[PDB]
């Protein structure tokens, strides 16, 4: 069985708006990788990415849901 | 209709009787009609 | 009470019975023009202030977020 | 600084839109099989269900399915009996501390009014239960914690309780994690407001009655105020 | 300054109800003494203008533009009578301090 | 008949101005709201228990087991909100149309406003939620400002070291007893007014045009009552939790504190001012003045015209005052951080400077423009 | 002016007496020991 | 006149004396009930808290913060400038044991609970108006007027602390 | 002042008969007793709890732990007794001296008497003793006498099958609210 | 009153309940603070939860 969310997520996820968002997060993820010896984290980047993703998913999860 | 004024509106007493009687039945009609609507609006979701 | 309220003279006052006159004479006929007449007479003295309010509101919200935003140079 | 759960198109989101009672029944099953181990629906008693999603005798069945102690006995304290329709839902961890211990310091918050007590609850609930994503770089949650972008601080002691196919819906509707989170959010919502449906019916009758009564009272006022509104004044100095 | 005073007179809006400037004064003790000292015709015109303005405010209407009160035309009738009331009032006051 | 004499004098044959707008409805609405609150409050009092172990349980029992008890409770809460809406619009009508020159009526009014704010504060403490307990502590510790008299006084109200059952029970008793004092003060408010009669939006002597009240301003008050009932019910039956706060649905935990704490909407303007002043005492005083500045208002009238219908510059200043009152209501909500603070500080400075300084100077300028000064 | 000055000078002594009563009253009632 | 008025003056004092007494007893009623006063009791277990942690037992209806501090924790608080402190009270001044700090959780400002292990001074933070308290519980930033209070506890043992 | 007029119309310049005896004091005493009851009642309401588990405990807590709480409670009880003493002597004065020819005053009086009796009955139910509970059941049962709607009315007031917490709490609300109606 | 409190303590306490009277009430009536403290600490409470809600 496939949770409908996964589908909806995939869709919104594939979107570039989101893709680049994720990429920005990636740069952030990497920054922390090299800049490993610091206190800077990627939480903020994480949230903004998700807000976008979820907003869209949320726009379209209930339809699939039964 | 001039029968109304003469039969219902003219004497305060009559003016009243019609109000009370109408109200007595209005509730029946209103509740019934209203319920029909409410239910249909959410026909699917209700115990039965 | 009535009778001792004020002293007027020679002011005739005509009127009509409620049931004899239309209930809503030209209600939308002149009502709209009048309502519009009215608004243009106070709009310049009511809205301007609140417009700036919307503005401060917006600027305020955005500014706050920016403050929360991580400083790029921070930690780097 | 907290993620703000999005708006979901709930079946009760509309102005006159009631709750889907099959979803409340499924969410009660979700609470009974998963959420009741740590959380306590203190203010919801079996009797409450009757009329919403379970019939009188049917509820009795559920009631008969729990052991509830009767403290005062001729010489004893507890022969937990078949819970009745008047019994309230059984709270796990009779004492708060007990759970504190069990949940590693956390105290599952009684989910009777959780939806009402949490800002944007229905959404929050859904989000939290479904927001168990990967912790990011730099984060160092303390022992016995998990990562949810929504929970305040993003450090909820509650471990993720809904794994796809965690429980089987008696109705057979596929028990996907989401289908389960949506059902339990509807149920918790119902819990926090058992009268949601009844009210909306009162609101519909109120809108119909005000739509009847406002123009009629306006017409009576404009009758009794026409006299003056037509008054013509004339000044006739001698 | 004269044109800007006419613009402010139009912006005040009591001319659209047919009122004078002295009709719009708040009736304090000195203003009521000045109103009591008015001649009968001026008092009757003032009361009719106030009643017509109240009726127009009741119906949320204004006068037609040809019937408004022209700034130039407005007459400060109560003013002369008022100054005296104030003058007399002040005189009595200073004398009190004596 | 003695009674009918009185009845005919205040509601039937009372000479009222013919041209008063819908704003003059609002005070009558307030009276209706008062009765509504009292009636709903009485039907909350037959099941509420003022014990810290059982107060939240009694409120949930009202909402869940009493027949239509949720209806009466949310009618009480949203009727308190409707009371403050009608109160703010009543005070705004009094400020705009120069009705503060009825000085005794205005002072009995500001006494009524203080009593209503105290009643609503203790009533919000009464359900003993998380938000009620932290709100009480906070608002009460505010009293701890006074150096010599304050501290003890606080625990005196708290009836102990910290708010606890001792408070809840005495807050239930006060909150019960003060709306009847409000009703008596409203009777005094009506008396001090009939001696002078109501004002009209033109601000002129309306003695030449007065009409009865029974057929003209009664059906108008009935229509206003119907519209106010439409808004209340549609704020109870459809949007019941719109004006409330979600954290009040949790039980009162002294060990935890709601992360985001805020007074209800109506008490915010004051909240902003309090937060704005750096000094604690300063805040308390300014806060008080915020309400009291109104009482001070009849001594600041420097114009020869009573109303603002013919006064455009003071109209602009009035709407700027309403604007930054809305701004202070918003700021209170916002948390403590830039730049919400600065706005709060300015907004408070602008509020006090417009009421104290700008309006009498503007009235002098307006009198100079009409060749009166 | 001069007259009101005479009035004040004539009543202030009386007023002080009244305040004195209040001092005793307030203190006695407050039971403020500092006094 | 002096005979008749002396009676009026006599009576007044009497009434005045009764009136103060009646009014006094009511004010006393609203005052602490005997039971409420009987709360001076309290107990704690040192072992309960390890360094860098705070614990409260709701003593007297208020959060009784009890905390253990680290070498560094104890080291910084001493480093704090007492004079430069909003409230001059050196860390040790409020603690019998550097490893052990005990505070009452009522924000000097408006009485909320400071949240331990949060803030810009590694001690406390009050989510109500942003007061940051150092580990010593001294108000360092914000609008809180004075440092958190240190109850007169009692270190009977390194394992038991009566707060007294 | 407009308000001052009311005072000088009802208490200062009111023309009163010169020869009225001490019996005419009693009604004023009743008003004082009413205030006294209200004041003492308010200071009972800051500690009383209208819960059947805690009502007797709250009354004992008032008598034993609140500072001078026994004084306010026994002042309230004996002030109710003093209220009824002054009420009976007021009614006896009205009967003896022919004051019932003031018919509207007499009818407002007998309405006040009914309200005071109902207030005292529910107040005596309020401490939730043995005697209060059996007394309440008894008089509530009195209503059942009604020919047709009696049973319903009794159950309504009780708020249940038999007097229980449902009653106590609504009796606390009604006992609180009726002395202000008595004042009006 | 002190002698009668002893009687209860020894003979009638085992079966009757003086619930509304607490060790605090005695101070200043029959016993001092330390005597009533010793009297209270002779008796033992058995309830109130613990870390385990025990
Ligand atoms: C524009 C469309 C309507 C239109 O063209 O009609 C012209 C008409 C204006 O005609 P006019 O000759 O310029 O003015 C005379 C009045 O209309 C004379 O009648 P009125 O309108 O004063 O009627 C009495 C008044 C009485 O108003 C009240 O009693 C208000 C009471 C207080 C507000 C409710 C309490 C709660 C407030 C919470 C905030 O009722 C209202 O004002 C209702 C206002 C509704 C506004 C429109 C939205 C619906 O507009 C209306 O009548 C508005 C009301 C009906 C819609
Ligand atoms: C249990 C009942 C509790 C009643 C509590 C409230 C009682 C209020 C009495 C007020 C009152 O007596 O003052 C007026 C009354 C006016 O003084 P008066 O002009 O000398 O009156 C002489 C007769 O009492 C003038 O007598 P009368 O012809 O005016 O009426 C007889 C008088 C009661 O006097 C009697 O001769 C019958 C006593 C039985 O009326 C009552 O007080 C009925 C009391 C029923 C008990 O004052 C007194 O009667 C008591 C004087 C105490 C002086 C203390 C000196 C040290
Ligand atoms: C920041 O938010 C705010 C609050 O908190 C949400 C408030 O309560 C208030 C108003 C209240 C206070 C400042 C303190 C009030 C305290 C109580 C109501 C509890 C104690 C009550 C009493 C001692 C009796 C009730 C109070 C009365 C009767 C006030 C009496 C004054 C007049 C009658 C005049 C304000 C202005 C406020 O700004
Ligand atoms: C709200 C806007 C209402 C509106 O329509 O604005 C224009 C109107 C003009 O009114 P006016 O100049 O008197 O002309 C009447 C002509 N028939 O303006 C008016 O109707 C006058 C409104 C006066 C009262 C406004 C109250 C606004 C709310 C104030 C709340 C805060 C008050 C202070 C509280 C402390
Ligand atoms: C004049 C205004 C009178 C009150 C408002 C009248 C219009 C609305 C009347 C009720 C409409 C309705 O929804 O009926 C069914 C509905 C009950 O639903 P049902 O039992 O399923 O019919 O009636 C109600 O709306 C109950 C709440 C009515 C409250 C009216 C507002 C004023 C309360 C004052 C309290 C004191
Ligand atoms: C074995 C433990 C455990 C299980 C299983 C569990 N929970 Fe929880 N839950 C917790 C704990 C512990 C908290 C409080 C932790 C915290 O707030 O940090 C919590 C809190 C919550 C909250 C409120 C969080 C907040 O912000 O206050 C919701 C809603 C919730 N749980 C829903 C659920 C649902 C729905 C399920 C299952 C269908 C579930 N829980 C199963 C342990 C559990
Ligand atoms: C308890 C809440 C209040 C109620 C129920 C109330 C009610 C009323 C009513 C019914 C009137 C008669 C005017 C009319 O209805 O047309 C009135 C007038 C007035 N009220 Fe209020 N009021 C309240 C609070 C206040 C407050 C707080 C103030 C002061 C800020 C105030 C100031 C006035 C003034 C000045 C008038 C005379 C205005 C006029 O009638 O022209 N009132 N009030
Ligand atoms: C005699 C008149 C009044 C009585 C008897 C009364 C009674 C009560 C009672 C028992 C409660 C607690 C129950 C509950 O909160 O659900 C309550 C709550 C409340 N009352 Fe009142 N009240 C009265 C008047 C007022 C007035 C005039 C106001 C407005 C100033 C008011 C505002 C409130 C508020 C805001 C609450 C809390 C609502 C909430 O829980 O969210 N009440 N009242
Ligand atoms: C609004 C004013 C009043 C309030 C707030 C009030 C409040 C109370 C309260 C809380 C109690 C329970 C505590 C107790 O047992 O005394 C009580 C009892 C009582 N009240 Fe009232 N009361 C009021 C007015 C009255 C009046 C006017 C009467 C006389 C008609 C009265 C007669 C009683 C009686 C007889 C008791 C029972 C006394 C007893 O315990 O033996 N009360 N009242
Ligand atoms: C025209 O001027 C007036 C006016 O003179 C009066 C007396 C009233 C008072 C009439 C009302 C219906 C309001 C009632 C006032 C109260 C204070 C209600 C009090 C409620 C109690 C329970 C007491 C007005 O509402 C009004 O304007 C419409
Ligand atoms: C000559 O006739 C009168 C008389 O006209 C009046 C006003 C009073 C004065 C009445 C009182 C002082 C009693 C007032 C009654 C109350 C109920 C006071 C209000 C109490 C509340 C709790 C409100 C008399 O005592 C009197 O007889 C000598």
């Amino acid at each position: 069985l496939v949770d409908p969310l996964t589908t909806v997520r995939e869709h919104c996820e594939q979107l570039e708006k989101c893709v680049k968002a994720r990429e920005r997060l990636e740069l952030c993820d990497n920054r922390v990788s090299s800049r490993s010896q610091t206190e800077e984290d990627c939480t903020e980047e994480l949230f903004d990415f998700l807000h976008a993703r979820d907003h869209c998913v949320a726009h379209k999860l209930f339809k699939n849901l039964k | 209709p001039s029968r109304l004024y003469s039969l219902l509106f003219r004497r305060t007493s009559t003016f009243a009787l019609t109000i009370a009687v109408g109200a007595l039945f209005f509730e029946r009609a209103f509740d019934q009609g209203a319920d029909a609507i409410y239910e249909h609006i959410n026909e699917g979701k209700l115990w039965k | 009470e009535f009778g001792n309220l004020a002293r007027i003279r020679h002011v005739i006052s005509y009127s009509l019975s409620p049931f004899e006159q239309r209930a809503f004479p030209s209600y939308f006929s002149k009502g709209i023009p009048n309502v519009l007449r009215r608004t243009r007479e106070r709009i310049l003295r009511v809205a301007p202030p609140f417009v700036v309010v919307y503005l401060i509101y917006t600027w305020g919200n955005q500014e706050f977020e920016q403050s929360k935003r991580k400083n790029p140079a921070m930690y780097e | 600084l907290e993620l703000h759960p999005p708006s979901y198109p709930w079946s009760h989101r509309g102005l006159l839109s009631s709750l889907d009672h099959t979803s409340i029944r499924r969410g009660f099953q979700v609470y009974k099989q998963v959420c009741s181990s740590c959380h306590s629906m203190d203010y919801v008693a079996y009797r409450h269900l009757v009329g919403v999603c379970y019939t009188e005798e049917e509820a009795k069945a559920l009631a008969e399915e729990v052991e509830v102690q009767d403290g005062p006995n001729d010489d004893g304290e507890m022969f937990m009996r078949p819970g009745k329709l008047s019994d309230y839902f059984p709270k796990p961890y009779p004492n708060p501390e007990a759970a504190r211990a069990a949940n590693n310091g956390a105290l599952p918050p009684d989910l009777s009014y959780i939806v009402r007590a949490r800002h944007g609850g229905e959404d929050y609930v859904f989000s939290l239960l479904t927001g168990y994503c990967e912790p990011p770089t730099g984060v160092s949650l303390r022992e016995g914690l998990y990562f949810n972008p929504y929970f305040p601080g993003q450090a909820i002691g509650m471990a993720p309780p809904i794994y796809t196919e965690v429980l089987e819906y008696d109705d057979g509707t596929p028990a996907t994690m989401s289908q389960v989170a949506k059902d339990v959010a509807t149920f918790l919502r119902w819990a926090s407001e058992p009268e949601h449906d009844h009210r909306k019916r009162m609101g519909l009758k109120m809108l119909l009655m005000m739509g009847l009564l406002l123009p009629l009272t306006y017409a009576m006022k404009r009758h009794k105020w026409s006299v003056l509104k037509s008054r013509k004044l004339a000044y006739r100095p001698p | 300054l004269d044109g800007f005073r006419k613009w402010y007179y139009n912006a005040a809006g009591f001319n659209k109800l047919g009122l004078m400037r002295d009709d719009t004064l708040h009736e304090t003790e000195d203003v009521k003494e000045a109103i009591r000292r008015l001649p009968e015709d001026l008092y009757n015109d003032r009361m009719f203008r106030i009643k017509r303005a109240l009726d127009l405010t009741m119906r949320h209407q204004i006068l037609p533009k040809d019937q408004w009160t022209k700034y130039e035309e407005d007459k400060f009738y109560l003013e002369p009578y008022l100054k005296e009331v104030i003058r007399e009032r002040k005189e009595r006051e200073e004398w009190a301090k004596k | 008949h003695p009674l009918f004499k009185i009845i005919n004098h205040s509601f039937i044959d009372l000479p009222a101005p013919s041209n008063i707008s819908s704003w003059w409805n609002f005070g009558s609405l307030l009276g209706v709201c008062l009765m509504v609150q009292i009636i709903t409050g009485l039907f909350l009092a037959m099941h509420y228990t003022s014990d810290t172990m059982t107060a939240f349980s009694s409120v949930t029992h009202i909402c869940r087991d009493v027949n239509y008890g949720w209806l009466i409770r949310y009618m009480h809460a949203n009727g308190a909100s409707m009371f403050f809406i009608c109160l703010f619009l009543h005070v705004g009508r009094g400020l705009y149309y120069g009705s503060y020159t009825f000085m005794e009526t205005w002072n009995i009014g500001v006494l009524l406003l203080f009593a209503v704010m105290a009643t609503a504060f203790m009533g919000y403490v009464l359900p003993w939620g998380q938000m009620s307990f932290w709100g009480a502590t906070v608002i009460t510790n505010l009293l701890s400002a006074i150096p010599y008299i304050g501290t003890t006084l606080v625990e005196w109200i708290w009836g102990g070291f910290s708010v606890d059952k001792a408070t809840l029970t005495r807050f239930f008793a006060f909150h019960f007893i003060l709306p009847f004092i409000i009703a008596a003060l409203a009777i005094v408010h009506l008396l001090f007014l009939h001696e002078t009669g109501s004002n009209n939006p033109t601000g002129l002597n309306s003695d030449a045009d007065k009409i009865p009240f029974h057929p003209y301003y009664t059906i108008k008050d009935i229509l206003g009552i119907l519209i106010m009932f439409l808004i209340l019910m549609t704020l109870v039956l459809f949007f019941p939790d719109m004006l409330g706060d979600p954290d009040n649905y949790m039980p009162a935990n002294p060990l935890n504190t709601p992360p985001h704490i805020k007074p209800e909407w109506y008490f915010l303007f004051a909240y902003a001012i309090l937060r704005s002043i750096p000094n604690k005492l300063g805040g308390v005083l300014a806060l008080i003045l915020s309400i009291l500045i109104l009482a001070l208002m009849p001594f600041l009238h420097t114009s020869k015209q009573r109303s603002l219908m013919f006064r455009p510059i003071t109209q602009i200043l009035y709407w700027i005052l309403v604007a930054n009152l809305l701004i202070l209501t918003w700021i209170g909500g916002q948390p403590v951080e830039h730049p919400f603070i600065i706005i709060g500080q300015l907004a408070s400075i602008s509020y006090f400077s417009i009421i104290l300084i700008l309006m009498p100077i503007s009235g002098i300028i307006e009198d100079k423009m009409l060749k009166l000064y | 002016g001069p007259r009101y000055r005479e009035l004040a000078r004539n009543w202030i002594p009386t007023a002080g007496m009244w305040g004195t009563v209040g001092a005793v009253g307030l203190v006695w009632a407050t039971d403020w020991r500092l006094i | 006149k002096g005979f008749s008025y002396l009676v009026t003056a006599t009576t007044t004092v009497g009434v005045a004396y009764a009136a103060k007494n009646v009014v006094s007893q009511f004010v006393s009623s609203m005052s602490a009930s005997a039971d409420v006063l009987a709360m001076s009791k309290i107990e704690i277990k040192l072992s309960d808290i390890p360094e860098g942690k705070n614990m409260a037992f709701k003593w007297r209806g208020k959060p009784l913060f009890v905390r253990h501090r680290t070498k560094k924790e104890i080291d910084q608080e001493a480093a704090v400038e007492v004079s430069q402190l909003r409230d001059p009270q050196h860390d040790l001044d409020r603690v019998k044991k550097p490893e052990w700090v005990i505070l009452i959780g009522v924000c000097t400002h408006l009485g909320c609970v400071p949240i331990a292990n949060a803030g810009d001074f590694g001690g406390y933070y009050c989510p109500c108006h942003g007061s940051h308290y150092d580990a010593s519980g001294r108000i360092r930033k914000g609008p809180a007027p004075l440092n958190l209070e240190v109850p007169a506890y009692e270190f009977t043992s390194d394992d038991v602390v009566v707060v007294g």
